[PDB]
Parts: C-alpha cells; structure tokens; sequence
C-alpha cells in the first residue's frame, strides 16, 4: 500500500516533473498521498505537493488506499523513474 | 456568462523570469481546462490598469496579475473586479488581494546570513529597481536585518541599484569596487545581474569566489550557465505560476481555500560562486 | 463569426527562443487590436494536432503555428483550417502554408564559410535534434555545402547532435575532442548549446578562440552573457514573430500580400568566440 | 522634407525599438518612408521596415510628404534619439 524513494532530480519535485507526478496520481481512484519530513499531502493536489518544496536527496513515501492501490503505486513508481525523480 | 478562459497580465513575456511563470500558469490552466489570454504591460501602470478592463470587458473567469509595482490604485481596481484575481510573484502590503510568492525578506536574509556565517563583514547588495516594493520593502530589508542582527554596519554605499539587465550587473560591481573598503561578498537580487557582477569582476581580474563571493536570486537556468556556477536563492518560478493558477481555479470553482496569501518554500542552491 | 483573437501554438513558452517570438507576435497583435490564446505543445505531434482543433473550435480570426517538425499530416490539417495560418520559425518543404523565417541553409553556410576564410580546415557542427527539418534539411546542408565548395572533407563524426540544452553542448565538445583529428572551429546550431560548448572546452583547459573558435545561432541575449562573447548568426526572433503576425493580419483583413513565404535578412554578429 | 541618420543601436532597427519607430510614424498623415542601401519603404509598415534588416552603423534617410511633414519628421527625430536608434 506504499513505496519509499530518494529523490534524485537535482530540481527535486518541482515544475513540470511535479505537474507530471500529480497528473499521474490523479488518474486513479485510490487515495494517494506523499509523506515528507513528517508531512503528508494529497499527491493529486498541485498546491499541496508544491507547498512541501521537496529538494533533491530527500526521502519520500507515496501511499495508496483504494480499489486500485497496487496499480496506482506501481504506475507512480514507473513515473518516478520515467521522470527521473527518484527510486 | 463564463468562458473558461482566464486573462494574465505580465510585464514582459520575453524575460526568462516571466516566461517561466507563464509556463506554469499555462500548464495548470490546461490541466483544469482553461484558456489564457496573455498580455504584456511592460511595467506601465497606465497600460496595466487599461489591460485590466480589456480582460474583464471580454468576460474572463479569472485574472492572474504580475507586476513590479502593485500600487494602491491597482489594488482598488482589483478589488472591484467581478472575478477572482490572484497576484503572482508580486506584492501589496495589505494582503487584500490573493497572491502566491515566496518570503522575499526571509530569503534575502538567509542569503546574506550564509555569507556572514562564512566570515564576511563587508557584504554589498546589487539590487533591481529600488522603487519596486519587493526590492526596497523586502530584499533590501532582509539584507539589512541580516547585517544588523550580526552587529555589522549598514552602509548605503554598499547598496547599488541595477535595472535587471546583465550590463547593470557589470556597472554595479565596478561602482562597488571603487569603494575604499571593498566588499568581499555580494548578494545580487537577480541571476542575470549576478552574471554581470561575476563577469564585471573577472574582467577586472578578480577571482570568484576567492577574491569575491556572490549569490544570486531566482535560480534560473542562467545559474548553471556561468563559470563559476552561481550560488542562488531558489524561487520556484514555475510553481509560483502553477500554484497561482490552481489557487485561482479554487476561487473560480468555489472550492475550499486554506489561505489567499501563499508563500512557497525557498532555499539556496550552493554552487561555485561561494566557498 | 469573428472574435479578433488569434491562437498561437508553441512548443514551450519558457524557452527564451520561443518567448522572444511570442513577444513580437503579442506586440503586433496588440497594435492591430487582436487578442492571443497561447498554448504549449512541447513538440508533441498529438498535442499539436489536437490544439489546432481547440483554437478553431473557439473560432479565432487566425492561427500562428510554431514547431520543430511540421509533418505532412500537420500540413494537411493546416490547409483545411477555415482561417489564415502562418508558420513562424518553422518550415515545410512544399511552401503551401505561409511562413516567416530566415534562410537557414544560407545562414549556416555563411557561418562556416567565415570559419574557412579564417584558415580552418577541420570544422565541426554541434546540432540540435537532427530529426527536425531545419537541422537536417537546412543547417546541416548549409554546413556541408560550405565544406564541399571549398573542397574540404565532409566527415560525419564531425557532426554531433545535442538536444538544445546547455549540457548537451558540453557533452558535444567532449565527444568532438575525443576525435583524433581535433576540430579547430565549431559551428553550434543554438546559442545555449554554444555556451555549453564554450564552457565544456574551457573546463578541458582549452582557450576560446585561440585553441578553438566557435559560432552560435540566433544571437539571443546569452551571446553577450558569456566570456568570451559569442559570435552568433543573427535570427531576429522578435521580428519573426512580429512579421508573422503582421502577415497574418494581412490575410485576416484581406490586404495585399506580396509573398506568403518570407525570409527576413540574417547576418553574423562577430564577437570574441572567433578571431 | 527629410532627415538623415546613422544608426547607433547595437541591435540596429529591430524588435521593439523598431515597432516603436513604426508606431510613431503611423501617428501622422504625411507619407513617411525609410531610405536604406538604395531601398525605400513605408516607415508605417512592420514588414517593410523589418524586411530591410538595418544593422548598426548604417546610414538611413527618413522622408515625409504630407500636410504635417515637419511635425512627423521632427517627432521621428525625437523618437530616433529617444529610442537610442541614432542621430
Ligand atoms: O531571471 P533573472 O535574470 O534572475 O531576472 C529576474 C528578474 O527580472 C526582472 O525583470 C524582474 O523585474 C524581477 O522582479 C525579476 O526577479
Ligand atoms: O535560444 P537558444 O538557446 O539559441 O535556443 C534556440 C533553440 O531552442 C530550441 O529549443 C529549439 O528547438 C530550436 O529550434 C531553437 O533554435
């Protein structure tokens, strides 16, 4: 119901690669969130995700709760590396 | 009654700074099925105020406004607007108009503080047009506050204003180098000017960061297109435009708004212009 | 029936190159009382074709289209459009769709020819995505033609492709420097890459222009924000957008059109990256 | 009925400063033209003016023929220097 990564993107989770990671989680039914520095937000929210300011080298944990958990989590893990964000 | 198209007023789309904010806005508008009507104002209050009517007179579901100087008169007309208006990378003291930015004053302070923590006592500030509130009200104050809190002098000859152009950056270092007590570190309020400051000093033979450390602001792509690579305060241009648009879609679609005054996180990307 | 607003499809507004063209378009649209609906496509044919309908489906008096690859399928749909369409800084072999650009092939040639006239025999070419016709159909050919006409070899290992990013410029010089017969001059198809080529070579210790002469393309503001200052082929980005818009207002208002195929003058700004 | 200049602008007569010089001549009644390298064009035309590609250091001659000649020519000479184009 979740996976953890280390952001490799030098720009961290921001700009288009962040709009892309949001777009992706939004294509699901489950409830996807982002855990960072002890703060969890809705991975389907632009403001939420961008209000965290996740820099490079940080550790994050995307969680999924719904009828398509593994699918969301797996698709996002694919987006994570497809976008060079982390793994 | 509603067109699903928001209008965006911007000083100059050809400036990398504003072009970056525009891309974020545009991306999010697209995401939320909106159209944008971009218009350049060139920091002309008359043009700016006029362009406001135009957009409203073409009935737009929203307005994103950007400007180096949001005056009382601007605020008055913006409060009158029939549709939600969100300010991007711009400020007005009363906070009556929604806006998305970063904590400029705090970011300038952190920048200078790191130069002080590095053993610098003579630190200058090359600023953009001092008239613009982000400069005299925030960046300057953050710079001064970092100085006073460390019990350092706050000399006005250590603050020279540029005009955001790479050349003014050059002219600024030369003027600063004419000072008897030469600064050892320089905080520049913009990446383009910081490149001019770096070059103007290398043309005078000094070495960055050995003879002079430098820090810029915005962390644009120019920061990595210099040698040494510019240490720069990070302002997420794209996020600011993106989030300012999202905030706008919240007002437009009447969603739950936590705050109309948003300050995205900032940090400093340390590279080679600093030790 | 008519809205007095033209739609503009662009790969990426945050790129200084396109941001410059947009400012010219916007200025002229303003001059002739038109509104613009900007939309980013990111060089995605699917996105591009889709955005075409959108603009038409919102009934616009015109369309200015920009793209690195205007394919036969693009041309087909553009001919079908009910409104005047003008291509800016983009090309399609048949010339059936109006367009404003410069003579790319001739400009690449003049660039290389000046390097040959300077005594260079081993001249390389760092190019952008080779798939895009302006590159393989024009710039490359102009580069090759300058070589053959002077009776010089046309080696394919002397042509490396970048992706328009400053880093690819760096990677390109290193690859070119791995060659046994080192080039003495390098023509880069874009200013941003030329900066990377200049830096990548200074990081390898070589001196520009003593060990290696370089010439860029577009003559953006980056050309003067480098040391040495980049010699660059001049493409008037703003004029191209401005004139492409004017040409469009001529078709829209049914005025007298001399030619729908326009090539603005080009020249070379010689600075310090050349001797 | 005309004045001659030497362009000082490093960018020559292009971009916004060219849109400005056009805008200015357009605010008159007379017939204003630009003479360059043996080529004359309508100074009120964007395409015409930009098709000449007037670089820095070139010599140009703006002409005026109408009921407000001196006014146009004088206002343009003012625009010429106001815009740093030349004199
Ligand atoms: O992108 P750069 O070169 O850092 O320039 C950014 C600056 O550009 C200026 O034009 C704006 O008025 C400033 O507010 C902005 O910070
Ligand atoms: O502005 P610069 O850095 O010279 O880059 C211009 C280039 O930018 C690229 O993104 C475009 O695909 C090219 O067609 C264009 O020439």
């Amino acid at each position: 119901a979740q996976k953890t990564f280390t952001v490799t993107a030098d720009s961290g989770i921001h700009a288009r690669p962040a709009t892309t990671l949001v777009q992706a989680a939004s294509k699901f039914d489950s409830d996807i969130n982002l855990e960072f520095n002890g703060k969890t937000v809705n991975l389907k929210s632009i403001m939420g995700v961008m209000s965290l300011g996740i820099q490079k080298g940080a550790t994050i944990t995307i969680s999924a709760e719904g009828s398509d958990e593994a699918d969301a989590l797996a698709a996002l893990e694919d987006t994570m590396s497809k976008e060079g964000l982390g793994e | 009654k509603k067109t699903t198209t928001v209008g965006v007023i911007i000083p100059d789309i050809s400036n990398i700074f504003y072009a970056e904010l525009a891309r974020g806005i545009e991306d999010i508008a697209t995401m939320y099925k909106y159209n944008i009507i971009l218009s350049n104002s060139d920091q002309n209050q008359d043009k700016e105020l006029h362009l406001l009517n135009n957009m409203l007179g073409k009935q737009v579901d929203g307005i994103i406004f950007m400007s180096g100087n949001v005056t009382e008169e601007h605020v008055e007309e913006l409060k009158k607007s029939p549709v939600p208006v969100v300010l991007a990378a711009s400020i007005e003291s009363t906070n009556q108009i929604p806006s998305v930015t970063i904590d400029y004053e705090q970011a300038a302070f952190d920048a200078v503080q790191s130069l002080i923590d590095s053993g610098h006592k003579n630190i200058a500030f090359v600023s953009g047009t001092l008239e613009e509130p982000i400069n005299h009200a925030k960046k300057v104050k953050g710079y001064k506050r970092a100085l006073t809190e460390s019990g350092l002098p706050v000399r006005d000859s250590y603050i020279v204003e540029g005009d955001y152009t790479y050349d003014s950056g050059i002219e600024a270092v030369e003027k600063l180098l004419e000072e008897d007590e030469k600064p050892t570190a320089i905080f520049v309020g913009t990446d383009e000017m910081a490149l001019g400051v770096i070059h103007g000093a290398q043309d005078r033979g000094l070495n960055v960061p050995n003879d002079l450390e430098i820090i810029g602001f915005d962390n644009t792509r120019l920061s990595t297109m210099v040698r040494p690579q510019l240490t720069s305060v990070v302002q997420p241009m794209y996020d600011i435009g993106a989030v300012a648009m999202r905030l706008l879609t919240k007002y437009m679609n009447k969603e739950t708004v936590d705050s109309s005054i948003v300050q995205l996180p900032h940090r400093i990307e340390f590279r080679q212009s600093t030790k």
